[PDB]
């Protein structure tokens, strides 16, 4: 938690990252008006990338003035997110690939 | 919306040789509301017979006009999304403290730099129109509001030194007052592009 | 109108020139814009300490 500059660059070009890929993902459709099943996928882990960066910009906020605080909500979000993120992608891929 | 008309006309026969009009004048159009654009939908269509008036005389005609109305969804999702969640994640630097001064930079010059890139693709997917955009402005908007947010940043560690209290103010002032902003932005833009 | 030779001959040459001006406020804001901004944003980089 206290490396400040290490896990903001990590998360901010994480999200470039995440940027790109959205961006090359999608020349490949037609220019449809409504949301694909690859678009709802790549908007989910979009927020989820930002929601990461969010995360850690409270724990630091919340740093040197409320230190227990920011532990409890770290130890906890390390078993929220990925916790919700394998479920997110067991519900997609289960209504997609039976339709 | 997008008037796009079919005029149909007669070459060389005037008025006092030829007589043009719709056969059942309401319905002589079908299979309009069938029609599946993909980037469109069709909203209306009309049906005008006419004589124009040249010089050598009248001649007859009639005027299919669909209007097409552009569907919005994915103009969202694909251009406007990514534009605003990189504005919230430039104003991210603000809670960031004064002194983490390269966590604050790689944050602004960043999000300058995704700024640019989601621009200059954005620039190449959509059609190449050279004239100047209700979405180009809004990426602007966007753009102008990172760089004042990297400015902003600037102005606290210059002024930092010589006054702790007065760049604290300065950060909670933008703090509170870049959402109330690009709030206004927003409604402004969205209200008179609609 | 005017004559063109060739190495056939003279023929009548009938011209129609139109002038265009290009506009400019694409390039403004899509390029020069993006450009000053980011020549600005590197010189204010002798701002910080
Ligand atoms: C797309 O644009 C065209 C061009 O303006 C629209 O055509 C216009 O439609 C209106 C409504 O039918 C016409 O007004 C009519 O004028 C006649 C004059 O003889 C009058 O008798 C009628 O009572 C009515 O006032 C207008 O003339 C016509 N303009 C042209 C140039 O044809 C068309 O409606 C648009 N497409 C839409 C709305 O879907």
């Amino acid at each position: 938690r206290e490396s400040v500059p290490a896990r903001t660059v990590f998360g901010v070009t994480t999200v470039l990252t995440m940027t790109t890929l959205s961006i090359s993902a999608r020349n490949s459709l037609p220019k449809v008006a409504y949301a694909t099943a690859m678009d709802w996928f790549i908007a989910v882990c979009y927020a989820f990338v930002f929601s990461a960066l969010i995360e850690f910009a409270t724990v630091n906020y919340f740093t040197k003035s409320q230190p227990a605080r920011a532990a409890k909500i770290d130890r906890l979000s390390r078993i929220a997110f990925p916790l919700l993120f394998g479920i997110f992608n067991l519900v997609y891929w289960a209504t997609y690939l039976n339709r | 919306e997008q008037n796009c008309t079919l005029e149909i006309e007669s070459y060389g026969y005037t008025t006092d040789d030829i007589e043009f009009y719709w056969r059942g004048d309401d319905n002589a159009v079908t299979g309009v509301t069938k029609i599946e654009l993909p980037q469109f939908s069709i909203v209306d269509y009309k049906l005008i017979t006419k004589k124009v008036v040249f010089s050598t005389g009248s001649y007859p005609r009639l005027s299919l006009s669909f209007k097409l109305k552009r569907n919005i969804g994915y103009f969202i999702l694909q251009t406007y999304m990514p534009s605003i969640l990189i504005t919230i994640l430039s104003w991210v630097s603000f809670w960031i403290n004064y002194d983490a001064s390269a966590a604050r930079v790689a944050l602004g010059i960043t999000t300058v730099l995704t700024m640019t890139t989601i621009n200059t693709h954005l620039r190449e997917t959509l059609p190449k129109i050279p004239y100047v955009k209700a979405i180009d402005m809004y990426l602007m908007g966007c753009f102008v509001f990172v760089f004042m947010a990297l400015l902003e940043y600037a102005l606290v560690n210059y002024i930092f030194f010589s006054q702790p209290a007065r760049a604290a103010a300065i950060d909670r002032w933008s703090r509170i007052f870049f959402p109330v902003v690009f709030s206004f932005f927003n409604i402004v833009y969205w209200l008179y592009y609609v | 109108s005017g004559i063109v030779q060739s190495s056939t001959g003279e023929y009548v040459v009938m011209t129609t020139h139109f002038h265009l001006k290009r506009k400019i406020g694409y390039f403004v804001i899509q390029t020069y814009l993006p450009c000053i901004m980011t020549v600005i944003l590197s010189q204010v980089s002798f701002w910080l300490n």
